[PDB]
């Protein structure tokens, strides 16, 4: 069981410690759908608007 | 009145566990996918375990033990025996087995060692006597086989020369108490035995169900425990309990308390029992041996009645209370 | 988030002045909108219904609407009459006569922009609107008929607010007119169509538990509106209250309303109490769930065992185990979880208020959406149809434009209602 | 010395961060006031303290926190309350509408209102910062804001800090405190949005810190402010290599390669021990050993899950209080024995341990008990996808009926991007099933 790297200091003192070894979108793309959803929003109210003119 | 959903239709064992729940007036069966049960029995591959215990105001008992199948898995059967320092190579009960996948590892360098004495050399997957013969039919397969020491000496039952095999169904309930059926079943070979013609695998292979001579006899090719007992006081001056059960009992015992500490659902947020069948071998100087583990095992039509209903008695009812025993505590 | 409150025609203003006796009681403001009361929870969501006036007085945040002066005279007569803001009286002469087409296209029009001129002078006043609240009855002409022109023209003003309405349901037991399942049947395709979330109160509900479970053997409209009142104050509790929920109505929408027709609640009350007799024992936790669970506290004529719950909200009321409000409110759902859909988990929610209504220790007010309001909608339509095949009493209706087409569709919406209804009650 | 800057998102966001400061504070010495004595370097210093402090020349520490919500009620209560000095206005984000539980509406609808409102007070403590390393980020899985407005936060952070790190502490869904019937959906298409831009998620299950809120703390139906000061507990430990001298955990950097080797597998589970009832009169204080042996009991977890039937990756031990090295590896040892601990094979079996010799500190008044010595054990095991696999069967049950679909389509929102999220997650399970079998 192997201890390693022990760093020590007032604070306290950490280490490791072994058992065994082994074996993004642009702003402008946020800016598009973003905006496509607003539009599909103002589509949606519109034909609301526009059956309620009916 | 207390809930519970079905999900392994094919259930023997639990089918009968239902209809009696329903029967006491206090167990009402949802749906499948309801999720308010207080008791899943379970489907045998892919139970969804991560789902449970997370029902608030929903005590969750599942008939499954999460890992369970490390011990009911022939390949890693094997592998929990080899490796488990609880069990060892060392281990006596348990014939000689490696593991072969298809496309050896130390399993040549025993055989061998079997030329040195050319002591027995048949084994099992399926039964050969050649490496070449058998190697030959694991690659014919193409999944993962094991192979092990057949037992050429075993114990015959007279009048037949026939063999058999002993299935102990024992539960583990909640609390991780091991708790033995009384009752035993036999599994006899109505061919007398012989070991000139291993391809005729009808007198080697003691399944109550390739046995498609079914019934001269004992009904059934079963033999349950009184006979059994009665002849071996007769014919060899002994009883079960002395020469087979004691090593059954520590058999069942070391094999559950080994892998205790993977399975248990002691501080768990759901809890699990398992009914499990062991399967055994009694050789000719009245040794046991471990076979097989079956997670999913069925009953023999005679104990349904008391098994089942003990099964609700001690795993079920110890939780889910309501308004001398079947079972031998194994102790630990 | 402040509230914007509609009552119009007979029932909608007189189970509308209830209300505000009810909730002014429990907010400590008097006849004269002056505050009065011991605790502060009592201020602190003021502003939802009322309106904060010089003085430090309290005005509700109400708009009278009538086609009669009737009714609202009363209501300027009654105990709370003087708390109403006298601007907000808009009513006609001629009345509406019972008839769904005086309210919505003839008489109704000549008077609905004036109400749409307070309405936005209320809009105006509010920090944050969250939408509004119309008390109506379905089975008369204004309530009716003008009603749901007001809903209609309200949505096109603001369609993004909430509209939330209680829609008394009418019933042969307890009916004026007829005509009331041709007036009811336009009225619910408006509100299928036009509403987020509407209570139906159903007067044969209110009926019969007034005869059979209050044991009053000859029922008035005001043994029925105090049944009203206590389910009104019930289901905005959660509104006028601090709590660790912080509602309203949007997300009120959001969670009872899983598809966008089916947002017809069945509310419950627990105890059912008859006015004036007070009884002195409090409930057990216990029992306010069961009873408000039970089909005899419904104030909606529905089997709740016919059909299933797609969702629930409970609100309990008074110094309680919040501890054994989860237990009961648990044990109830998984003793009848058969009775909850399964692909909604977790479809019933809980909350707690201190503060109980006047006259009770415990109270527990319950707010379903079953698919067994469906039931309501078919009983409606069959009176419909009895009627309907044979176009009896339809000059009313000819007489003031409409066309037998319009029946038609409204019929045939709500039949609709009914099959969307019963899609999930089996799925 | 580098800077960290707290971003708490909603409701949840919001009272949890009240929390964590306020235990930050008792902890750092500093007052409601922002005033410190023990600083010496007044108006400055490149101390480890100021990683989450900066300095005013009239001496006051103040929080490198910016607090948002759609909504201003919670915000409010930080307006008025202990530690109102502490905060500059311009930290305090407040909307007037909330999210209504709906993701798409804190995304898209009300999101795209105040996203560059939020990064502009966020660029406001950026450009306070010598050396910036990036965002420690607190939100629900479940509110609308916590959900919709976080990932549309995270995703322009990817793009106006690229070399930035961001964590995560996420509350995942629970109905024993719960407030919406919606918040799988919200669960999922968060995690879906926000993956590729969170290095490293804590994940703490409201149901398990509930439980330990009543096992432990014999409090009957645990409130908001039971749940908050365990949960920041928690936090301060995740927290503290970072505000405090020490060699492990020393950089948001680190808690990537310690704990993160595969970058989507970013959820390490944490376990903590031992929460002790302030009022229990006679209290045997715990030993190395004892606690952290309870590192591996689940029933401590804040995830409730079976570490057993799963593979670890990595794990840290942090402990706080009166521990040595030797009574760490002498509990390792004859824990290794005992317990089912497998570590994927290209991953060494192994502990980085991390000790901080000042006990943890605990508000006066609280449900804990102050304490020789505790432990967080923050491990990378593939037994927490159990919570995925929870959340995702809720999604399913409710999404094939299509049930409460039209609320997020109405606000601009297409049915498809409910099965491309939960696609992702999809996936998720399968990197964790692989990985741990
Ligand atoms: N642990 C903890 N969880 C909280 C807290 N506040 C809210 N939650 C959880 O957060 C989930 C909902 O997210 P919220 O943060 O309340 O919603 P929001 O971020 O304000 O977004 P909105 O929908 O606009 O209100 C619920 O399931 C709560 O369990 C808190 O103070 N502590
Ligand atoms: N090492 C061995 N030596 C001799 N005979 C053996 C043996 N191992 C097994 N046998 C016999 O051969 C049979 C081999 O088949 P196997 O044990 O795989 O069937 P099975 O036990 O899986 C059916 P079940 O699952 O229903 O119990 C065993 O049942 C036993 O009868
Ligand atoms: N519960 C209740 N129902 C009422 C009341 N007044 C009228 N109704 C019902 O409403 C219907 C009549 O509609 P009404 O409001 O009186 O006509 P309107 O004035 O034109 O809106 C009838 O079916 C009544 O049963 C009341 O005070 N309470
Ligand atoms: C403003 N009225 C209102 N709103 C409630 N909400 C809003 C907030 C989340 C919520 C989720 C729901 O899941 C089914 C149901 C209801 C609710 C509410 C909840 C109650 F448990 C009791 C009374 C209530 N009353
Ligand atoms: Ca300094
Ligand atoms: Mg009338
Ligand atoms: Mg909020």
């Amino acid at each position: 069981m192997e201890v390693i790297e022990l760093n020590k200091c007032t604070s306290g003192q950490s280490f490791e410690v072994i058992l065994k070894p082994p074996s993004d979108p642009s702003l402008e793309e946020i800016q598009k759908k973003l905006e496509a959803a607003e539009e599909r929003r103002k589509y949606q109210e519109a034909e609301l608007l526009k059956h309620l003119a009916e | 009145m207390y809930t519970f959903v079905v999900r392994d239709e094919n259930s023997s064992v639990y089918a009968e566990v239902s209809r009696l729940l329903l029967a006491t007036g206090q167990w009402k069966r949802l749906r499948k996918d309801n999720p308010r049960f207080n008791l899943m029995l379970g489907e045998r591959n892919r139970l969804p375990f991560g789902r449970l215990g997370h029902e608030p105001g929903l005590v969750q008992l599942v008939n499954y033990y999460r890992g369970a199948d490390k011990l009911c898995r022939k390949a890693s059967l094997v592998k929990l025996i080899k490796t488990s320092p609880e069990l060892s190579e060392s281990c006596t009960w348990f014939p000689e087995s490696y593991v072969i996948y298809p496309t050896r590892e130390v399993f040549l360098a025993a055989y061998n060692r079997r030329r040195e004495g050319r002591e027995g050399n048949v084994w099992i997957a399926l039964i050969s006597s050649e490496a070449s013969e058998l190697l030959d039919f694991i690659d014919e397969q193409g999944q993962v086989h094991v192979i092990q020491k057949y037992l050429e000496k075993p114990l015959l039952l007279e009048p037949g020369h026939r063999k058999f095999d002993i299935r102990s169904w024992v539960l583990v309930d909640h609390l991780y108490n091991i708790y033995l059926y009384r009752e035993g079943v036999l599994r006899t070979s109505s061919e007398p035995y012989n070991s000139a013609n291993f391809q005729d695998k009808t007198c080697h292979l003691t399944n109550h169900c390739i046995q498609k001579n079914y019934g001269r006899y004992e009904e059934g090719n079963e033999m349950f425990f009184e006979e059994f007992n009665q002849y071996l006081m007769d014919a060899l001056n002994t009883t079960l309990e002395n020469s087979i059960l004691l090593q059954i009992k520590h058999i069942i015992r070391s094999c559950l308390m080994c892998i205790e500490p993977a399975i248990s659902t002691k501080h768990l947020h759901y809890q699990s029992f398992q009914l499990f069948g062991f399967d055994f071998m009694v050789d000719e100087e009245l040794k046991v041996w471990l076979i097989e583990v079956n997670g999913a095992p069925a009953c023999a039509q005679k104990l349904y009645a008391e098994l089942c209903q003990g099964i609700v008695d001690v795993a079920i009812s110890s939780v889910f209370p309501l308004a001398t025993s079947i079972f031998i505590k194994l102790h630990h | 988030r402040e509230i914007v409150h509609i009552q119009a025609g007979q029932c909608g203003n007189q189970i509308g002045a209830k209300f505000w006796e009810v909730i002014s009681d429990e907010h400590g403001i008097d006849p004269t909108g002056s505050y009065h009361g011991d605790s502060d929870l009592q201020l602190e969501r003021i502003n939802v219904y009322y309106n904060e006036a010089t003085g430090n007085k309290y005005v509700p945040r109400a708009i009278l609407v009538d086609l009669e002066p009737g009714t609202m005279d009363s209501v300027r007569s009654g105990p709370f009459g003087q708390i109403f803001r006298p601007d907000n009286f808009v009513f006609g002469q001629s009345g509406a006569g019972n008839n769904w087409a005086k309210g919505h296209y003839t008489e109704g029009a000549e008077l609905v922009d004036s109400v749409l001129d307070v309405v936005r002078k209320e809009s105006e006043s509010c920090d944050c609107l969250q939408g509004f609240q119309l008390t109506h009855s379905l089975g008369g002409g204004t309530g009716s008929g003008m009603g749901t022109l007001l809903i209609s023209k309200i949505r096109e003003e603001y369609p993004d607010r909430i509209m939330n309405t209680f829609s008394v349901m009418p019933s042969p037991k307890v009916s004026d007119t007829v005509v009331e399942p041709y007036n009811a049947t336009l009225s619910v395709h408006q509100l299928v169509e036009n509403t987020d979330e509407t209570y139906c109160i159903d007067n044969e509900a209110l009926y019969d538990i007034c005869f059979r479970t209050l044991k009053l053997t000859t029922p008035t409209y005001g043994d029925l509106n105090h049944l009203v009142s206590a389910t009104m104050s019930g289901v905005t509790t959660c509104l006028r209250f601090p709590g660790q929920l912080n509602a309203d109505l949007r997300k009120l929408a959001v969670n009872m309303v899983p598809f966008p027709r089916l947002h017809f609640f069945m509310p419950g009350f627990a105890p059912l109490t008859s006015r004036g007799s007070q009884q002195y024992r409090a409930l057990t936790v216990p029992e306010l769930t069961q009873q408000m669970f039970d089909s005899k506290n419904m104030m909606a004529a529905c089997d709740p065992r016919h059909g299933r719950y797609l969702t629930v909200a409970a609100i309990f009321r008074g110094r309680m185990s919040m501890k054994e409000v989860d237990e009961q409110m648990l044990n109830v759902q998984n003793k009848n979880s058969s009775y909850f859909v399964e692909w909604i988990p977790n479809n019933v929610k809980t909350a707690v208020c201190d503060i109980p209504p006047r006259g009770l220790k415990m109270s527990a007010t319950f707010i379903g959406n079953s698919t067994a309001i469906q039931e309501l909608f078919k009983r409606i339509s069959e009176q419909f149809t009895a009627m309907f095949r044979r176009k009896a009493f339809l000059h009313w209706y000819t007489g003031e434009g409409m066309d037998e087409m319009e029946f038609t569709e409204a019929e045939s919406n709500m039949n609709d209602l009914v099959s969307e209804y019963q899609q999930y009650q089996d799925a | 010395m580098r800077e960290c800057i707290s971003i708490h998102v909603g409701q949840a966001g919001v009272q949890i961060g009240n929390a964590c400061w306020e235990l930050y504070c008792l902890e750092h010495g500093i007052q409601p006031d922002g005033q410190m004595p023990s600083d010496k370097t007044i108006g400055g210093g490149d101390d480890s303290f100021n990683t989450f402090f900066s300095e005013t020349g009239a001496g006051k520490h103040v929080p490198r926190a910016v607090f948002v919500d759609l909504e201003p009620t919670v915000i409010d209560e930080v307006r008025t309350g202990t530690y109102r000095q502490l905060f500059h206005p311009e930290q305090l984000i407040t909307g007037k509408e909330d999210a209504a539980n709906n993701y798409a509406r804190g995304h898209y609808t009300i999101g795209k209102e105040i996203i560059d409102l939020v990064l502009d007070r966020i660029r406001k403590l950026a450009d306070q910062c010598t050396g910036l390393q990036g965002f420690l980020v607190f939100h629900s899985f479940g509110g609308g804001t916590g959900s919709g407005f976080t990932s549309l936060l995270m995703e322009r952070l990817s793009v106006d800090y690229g070399k930035k790190s961001k964590l995560e502490f996420s509350i995942y869904p629970a109905p024993q405190v719960s407030t919406a019937v919606v918040e799988p959906y919200n669960s999922i298409l968060t995690t879906h949005t926000t993956l590729e831009h969170s290095d490293c998620a804590f994940m703490v299950d409201n149901e398990a810190i509930y439980d330990i809120c009543r096992r432990n703390l014999d409090i009957e139906r645990p409130t908001y402010t039971n749940l908050n000061r365990l949960i920041s507990q928690i936090v301060s430990s995740i927290t503290a290599s970072l505000r405090f001298d020490g060699a492990l955990n020393v950089d948001l950097t680190e808690f990537q390669t310690n704990l993160v080797p595969y970058p989507r597998i970013h959820f390490p589970l944490a376990t903590y021990a031992p929460v002790i009832s302030a009022e229990k009169a006679y209290h045997e204080q715990l030993s190395v050993a004892e606690i952290t042996n309870a590192c591996f009991e689940p029933a401590n977890q804040m995830v409730k899950c079976d570490p057993r039937h799963g593979k670890y990756m990595a794990c840290c031990l942090l402990y706080r209080g009166d521990v040595v090295p030797k009574d760490v590896n002498a509990a390792i040892a004859t824990i290794k024995t005992k317990r089912s601990i497998q570590f994927v094979d290209w991953c060494p079996t192994g502990f980085k341990v991390g000790i901080n010799y000042q006990p943890p500190t605990v508000v006066p008044g609280g449900d804990l008990a102050k304490v020789q010595r505790a432990v967080c054990m923050l491990s990378n095991t593939t037994a927490i996808a159990e919570a995925w696999a929870r959340l995702d069967h809720k999604f399913d049950l409710m999404y094939a009926k299509r049930a409460f679909v039209h609320w997020y389509v109405g606000e601009g929102m297409e049915e498809g991007e409910f099965s491309e999220a939960r696609e992702d997650m999809a996936a998720l399970e399968k990197d964790y099933e692989e990985v741990g079998v």
